[PDB]
């Protein structure tokens, strides 16, 4: 189980809070720069634009 | 403990829509959800190894994006594994576009 | 930081230990 959450991470640089109702997003985007917090409200958004706002933080630079 | 390990994968799947499967033959399946906002459950999917050289390659990917051995050469040079991942993701979303 | 063996780590590298590690699963189809 680990190794793949380690991977989620080395793809998205996110680490998620873990200790807050299953309707809060919350976590931390870390990049080469300072680190950037991450607070929304499931409940006012779509599936879909969750996971492509997420996805947007990470830079597609090579 | 591994409570939380489990919690965090459902929470990376869920949120990013992507699940990551071990399949037959030393092959890594790559699930991408959420791309359709029209039909968020469908998906879009590519397989990895990493070859006997000790390099990335895709094995197949589905459906198919003409951009993906470019892909796979960007990221044998850069080492950046999560450009590659996040370019894969553009491309299958504008290929949800695409007709 | 907390991450910084993971930011230096080789993907390759923690590709293949999801590969040796994980037991094999069916691949999901389009169907």
């Amino acid at each position: 189980a680990a190794y793949v959450t380690q991977l989620y991470y080395k793809i998205s640089r996110i680490d998620w809070d873990y200790e807050v109702e299953p309707a809060r997003i919350k976590g931390i985007h870390y990049g080469p720069d300072i680190a950037q917090p991450i607070n929304m409200d499931s409940s006012h958004h779509s599936r879909c634009f969750i996971s492509d706002y997420l996805w947007s933080l990470v830079p597609t630079a090579w | 403990r591994v409570e939380r390990l489990c919690k965090s994968k459902e929470l990376f799947e869920e949120r990013l829509g992507l699940e990551i499967r071990r399949i037959h033959n030393e092959q890594l399946q790559f699930i991408f959800r959420h791309i359709d906002h029209k039909d968020p459950d469908k998906p879009y999917m590519f397989t990895l190894s990493i070859n006997e050289q000790g390099d990335y390659e895709v094995t197949s990917c589905t459906p198919p994006l003409d951009c993906i051995s470019e892909f796979q050469l960007k990221v044998r040079e850069t080492n950046n594994f999560s450009a590659f991942i996040a370019n894969i993701r553009k491309a299958f979303t504008a290929l949800s576009f695409k007709q | 930081n907390a991450f910084s063996e993971l930011d230096s780590a080789d993907p390759r590298v923690m590709l293949r230990r999801i590969i040796q590690n994980q037991p094999q699963v069916d691949p999901l189809a389009l169907q």
